RNA sequence: UUAAAGUUGCUGCAGUUAAAAAGCUCGUAGUUGGAUCUCUCUCGGCCGAAGCGUUUACUUUGAAAAAAUUAGAGUGUUCAAAGCAGGCCGCCUGGAUACCGCAGCUAGGAAUAAUGGAAUAGGACCGCGGUUCUAUUUUGUUG
């Protein structure tokens, strides 16, 4: 059945992107999906989005800028040490120059970059570029 | 006719309870108003200095206040002249249990008392003569939020002169930014 | 793009589609740079002014080059509301 | 116990 | 195609989407208010009604159930509610 | 999909957004509860009751009006099924399939559907055992099946 | 024997026709699992000892992790592989540092993921009553 809603969300937006669509309807939504999208949004890869609140689970409608090539998830969530991070990004990202690994950490959800700053490890969620 | 939990009355509470007394003597509602009480009251600034009255009632009496709410608002308004009077139930917010705690936690907190639930019962109450239709949380490119709230289109002419008063009210208790729209229809 | 010193090191700076924002390829010959003219609002004659669009070859096959041209025009007010 | 709480409920009610 | 307001659908269209796939899920049935002609009495009924319902005093049979909606007996007026 | 069938389909109810009891409804919480009580004393499951109210009495969801969900009302007032009414139904249906299955031995299909219905029984049961609605010695047994219903 | 081998594939391969998906369904263990919830009193000089908060996993931090080897400083073995030496006109110095899976300790963090807390209220929190028990002070000491 449906497990890992995050995965299904980002598949959907990545597809609506390759299709070159303007908006997306991604459902259901999560307090995780939301903070992920937000971290994505601060760097601009996406745009503003709006949460249709239904009495059950969310739907989220996302506005889109062509700036997103790939958006992905890594299942299972792996526990990523600080020391490991390098390896991870060097595997995942197109370049040292750009793109992000998003992890949840004790601090909050964030970018590999910002966590490097805060000196925290955590679990991997996904990545984008 | 006021019963604060902290047990100390105020100057707003004084005239407002007195207003209710006057509505017990001079109005058709006497029995109901005898039964009921209010816990608290406030005044605030919204929409270019326009003034709003906030009336906190004890929760189990709320659905009773809902009976007479419109009449009460007319009369209590003309007693207080131009102001906008809105009723909100007094709500317990039980702090989120953490790894660091004493035992203030013996039995678990019920969903009913909790941040999100309360903010939505507040929102529920504010608009009272209007139902709530649908609610849309929009996010700014900033990372800030705003909440569109949809109301019954039938009750429109009833509440549509208030509107931005709510927007101020909600902001002062809750702390979020809210707009109000009347949908065309379904 | 820019090195540390701030020079632009690049052969050329490619144009992105106006509709869908993809990069228009060095050799993509299905691409369009379309010129739409501006009238004088009093007369209805031609100014010498124009607003320009680009559309990559992807969107042309999908046929939705048309839709996008259109709502681009609306966003420029070259097409009336309704 | 059961009887005590039930009777406590009727006597509180 | 490539431009749609998912946020503001046309009400026409939303009457046409399936009851779970609307932007927010809306029941397709409504409570109706039935009056058999020879009686004064008002009854509240469900639009899609299983069982069979009755006006008490006249033993008037209000409706037969069917697959989708209950079909009321002839001459019997009804008013959808709000 | 369906758990035991190939078929995958959409048939359900969608509850309206508004949880507020509408205006027209003239019944109290308590009126409805008395209604419920006598309707259970005519020996009906939760399902029955709910639909009955929905049809004649204009109660969309008993839940909204009286604040509690149906089965809790009945179990608080003490009139409740011993075993949860669905598990009841499953067992009755399983019984029936056996009763026809003794006389027609040559039927393979019925024999197979029996196994399905049984497996469903056990999943359900073990659910009611982890959730303590059943004494955890409780066991579906083919022979005493006829009794429980 | 290692790479080449993305020809053992966790990263990372395949399974319509090239090698390959079970005749079909039920099914226990196994793996996997939807939304949802923003710390406090007894002692000591307002702060330490005393508590606990449901418990874990995850994470960061501390201390412990034999030397040799490996990574890595210093040093013209005449160079280097080495060695741990040397260097100044009796003095001046070296002989560092990192890494050390997992397990086990330590102190922060509370996002994620488990898990618990009240449903015939044998629930919390209040203070009032009885019944039984027994420790010890006190009636200048002993009973
Ligand atoms: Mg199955
Ligand atoms: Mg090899
Ligand atoms: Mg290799
Ligand atoms: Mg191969
Ligand atoms: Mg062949
Ligand atoms: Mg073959
Ligand atoms: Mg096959
Ligand atoms: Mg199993
Ligand atoms: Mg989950
Ligand atoms: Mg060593
Ligand atoms: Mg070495
Ligand atoms: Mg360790």
């Amino acid at each position: 059945v449906r497990m890992n809603v995050l995965a299904d969300a980002l598949k959907s937006i990545n597809n609506a992107e390759k299709r070159g669509k303007r908006q997306v309807l991604i459902r259901p939504c999560s307090k995780v999906i939301v903070r992920f999208l937000t971290v994505m949004m601060k760097h601009g890869y996406i745009g503003e989005f709006e949460i249709i609140d239904d009495h059950r689970a969310g739907k989220i409608v996302v506005n889109l800028t062509g700036r997103l090539n790939k958006c992905g998830v890594i299942s299972p969530r792996f526990d990523v040490q600080l020391k490991d991070l390098e390896k991870w990004q060097n595997n995942l990202l197109p370049s040292r120059q750009f793109g992000f690994i998003v992890l949840t950490t004790s601090a909050g959800i964030m970018d590999h970059e910002e966590a490097r700053r805060k000196h925290t490890g955590g679990k991997i969620l996904g990545f984008f570029f | 006719i006021v019963k604060p939990n902290g047990e100390k009355p105020d100057e707003f509470e004084s005239g407002i309870s007195q207003a209710l007394l006057e509505l017990e003597m001079n109005s058709d509602l006497k029995a109901q108003l005898r039964e009921l009480n209010i816990t608290a009251a406030k005044e605030i600034e919204v929409g270019g200095g326009r003034k709003a009255i906030i009336i906190f009632v004890p929760v189990p009496q709320l659905k009773s206040f809902q009976k007479i709410q419109v009449r009460l608002v007319r009369e209590l308004e003309k007693k207080f002249s131009g102001k906008h009077v809105v009723f909100i139930a007094q709500r317990r917010i039980l702090p989120k249990p953490t790894r660091k705690s004493r035992t203030k936690n013996k039995q678990k907190r019920p969903r009913s008392r909790t941040l999100t639930a309360v903010h939505d019962a507040i929102l529920e109450d504010l608009v009272f003569p209007s139902e709530i239709v649908g609610k849309r949380i929009r996010v700014k490119l900033d990372g800030s939020r705003l909440i569109k709230v949809h109301l019954d289109k039938a009750q429109q002419n009833n509440v549509e002169h208030k509107v931005e008063t709510f927007s101020g009210v909600y902001k002062k208790l809750t702390g979020k930014d809210v707009n109000f729209e009347f949908p065309e229809f379904q | 793009m820019q090195n540390d010193a701030g020079e632009f090191v690049d052969l050329y700076v490619p144009r992105k589609c106006s509709a869908s924002n993809r990069i228009i390829g060095a050799k993509d010959h299905a691409s369009i740079q379309m010129n739409v003219a501006e009238v004088d609002k009093v007369t209805g004659r031609f100014n010498g002014q124009f607003k320009t669009y680009a559309i990559c070859g992807a969107i042309r096959r999908m046929g939705e080059s048309d839709d996008s041209i259109l709502r681009l025009a609306k966003a420029d007010g070259i097409v009336s509301k309704n | 116990r059961r009887s005590k709480t039930k009777e406590a409920r009727k006597r509180r009610e | 195609p490539l431009a749609k307001d998912l946020l503001h659908p046309s009400p026409e269209e939303e009457k046409r989407k399936h009851k779970k796939k609307r932007l927010v899920q809306s029941p397709n049935s409504y409570f109706m208010d039935v009056k058999c002609p020879g009686c004064y009495k008002i009854t509240t009924v469900f639009s899609h009604a299983q069982t069979v319902v009755l006006c008490v005093g006249c033993s008037t049979v209000l409706c037969q159930p069917t697959g989708g909606k209950a079909r009321l007996t002839e001459g019997c007026s009804f008013r959808r509610k709000q | 999909g369906r758990m035991h069938a190939p078929g995958k389909g959409l048939s359900q109810s969608a509850l309206p957004y508004r949880r507020s009891v509408p205006t027209w409804l003239k019944l109290t919480s308590d009126d409805v509860k008395e209604q419920i009580y006598k309707l259970a004393k005519k020996g009906l499951t939760p399902s029955q009751i709910g639909v009955i109210l929905r049809d004649s009495h204009g109660v969309a969801q008993v839940r909204f009006v009286t604040g509690n969900k149906i089965l809790r009302i009945l179990k608080s007032k003490g009139l409740a099924p011993d075993l949860p009414e669905d598990l009841y139904h499953l067992i009755k249906k399983a019984v029936a399939v056996r009763k026809h299955l003794e006389r027609n031995r040559k039927d393979k299909d019925a024999k197979f559907r029996l196994i399905l219905i049984e497996s469903r029984i056990h999943r359900l049961a073990r659910y009611y055992k982890t959730k303590r609605v059943l004494p955890p010695n409780w066991k579906y047994e083919s022979s005493t099946a006829s009794a429980l219903v």
